[PDB]
């Protein structure tokens, strides 16, 4: 049924949870007593690129998944780059991650080959925010609290201009 | 007592498209790469790992349309198979 | 007839260390990571796939000492699994 | 036995051959017709950065293991960026490919941020080849030869001056 917490994620039966348990698989906190947190970024309005519509369809399954996932997530839209690190810096000063086993963060915005842009990008004066800063920000130096924990980064935003295609014939 | 730790471990990240290239957005239906994620952590979750499921994202990709891209994995120190274990 | 393709898939990087970080070169006894590779792909390319293998490259790192470096794979569009069925 | 030409490479006997052949794996083409290609570049001497002292070790490892696995081995020695890129264009418009299901392309040598150190390399004259070039030379546009078939780059290199450690207490 879709009606509990996990909703339309199929879940992982106690006969397969055994099969798949090796001594290369992550480590689960007990589930009464875990905090599992998660963020999504999501820029929609800009100052001078076009509306990202669409963006809320993002927003709603990615939120929904995270939370069947078993994660609290934290939801914050339309930040300029540095308003993003800001909130990264934030995000790993979170006392959850002490006592949680994992983190997801999601990144939703237009992009360049650089990086990720926020709301006040333009070419001329570029607000650009490096996937090189998201490591740096969540590593064991930035955020001990996350040390031997699986940190999964998603992004969803164009890394350059090409169509990603060549011809071919047969 | 102190002991070393090495300073980037245990990250994974994933693109919706390679370098250079553009990412598809539907103005009514969304990201096609985060869709297509949801559809595939709704599925394969409870039995594969995330490296799995982000390889079998990559394949549904495959095929390429009008508007293509292919997501691409980066910068990955996983040390250990992540399983979400739905349900636990 | 044409048809499109993507440009850029099926690559799969390794690289013996983590973006900012050394990598080691034993005088006599060759690059470390380069070693631990040879052995890991000796041992399991019978077994397990490409990926998998990098995984356990990557673990056997994980404890450091006065010499530490943690491998990392980069840019990864590998869409199926590359199993190199060794005496095949 | 290690006399063989697998040497000290384990086998994958018929039964767990069968047992992994799924949808999902890659084609192996036939063992008596097809020409698989690798690639070593490695760089010992250079004009103004310490002799890499131990390399020999590396590139006999390497050259055998790839060719206990089945691939015929290039070995190129102590080259610039520039002859890095000829080498690696040489390398994509080779006609065995189009026969093969797969390359290894291995690159050692000093390394920094930003790349590859070339035998020229220093730090008033930089001598670098980028990984993002690397794939460039190889993709399906540049490499067509190559479409559909795993392409495994391997780099021996440092990426920065940093030891990659932190501390932590019990």
């Amino acid at each position: 049924t879709s009606s509990g917490s996990e909703g339309n994620v199929k879940l992982c039966s106690l006969e397969e949870a055994q099969r798949i348990w090796s001594a290369e698989i992550y480590p689960i906190m007990d589930k009464s007593s875990r905090t599992r947190l998660a963020l999504i970024i999501c820029n929609e309005e800009f100052d001078s690129i076009p509306r990202r519509t669409g963006a809320e369809v993002d927003i709603t399954g990615m939120t929904m998944l995270l939370q069947n996932l078993g994660y609290s997530v934290d939801v914050k839209k339309n930040l300029t780059a540095s308003d993003m690190t800001t909130e990264l810096e934030a995000f790993a000063h979170r006392p959850e991650h002490k006592t949680s086993d994992s983190t997801f963060l999601v990144f939703m915005s237009h992009g360049i080959r650089e990086g990720i842009c926020g709301k006040k990008h333009s070419e001329q004066v570029p607000d650009i925010l490096q996937l090189n800063a998201i490591f740096n920000m969540l590593n064991t130096k930035n955020c001990p609290s996350l040390k031997d924990k699986p940190k999964v980064i998603i992004i969803q935003a164009c890394r350059g201009d090409s169509p990603g295609v060549v011809w071919f014939k047969d | 007592a102190i002991k070393k730790a090495h300073i980037e471990k245990d990250f994974i990240a994933f693109c919706s498209s390679t370098p250079d290239n553009v990412s598809w957005r539907h103005p009514t239906m969304g990201s096609v790469f985060i869709g297509r994620l949801i559809e595939h952590m709704q599925e394969y979750a409870c039995s594969c790992d995330v490296e799995e499921i982000f390889r079998k994202v990559r394949f549904s990709f495959e095929q390429p349309d009008g508007r293509a891209q292919m997501p691409a994995t980066e910068r990955v120190t996983l040390t250990r198979c992540f399983y979400l274990f739905p349900g636990h």
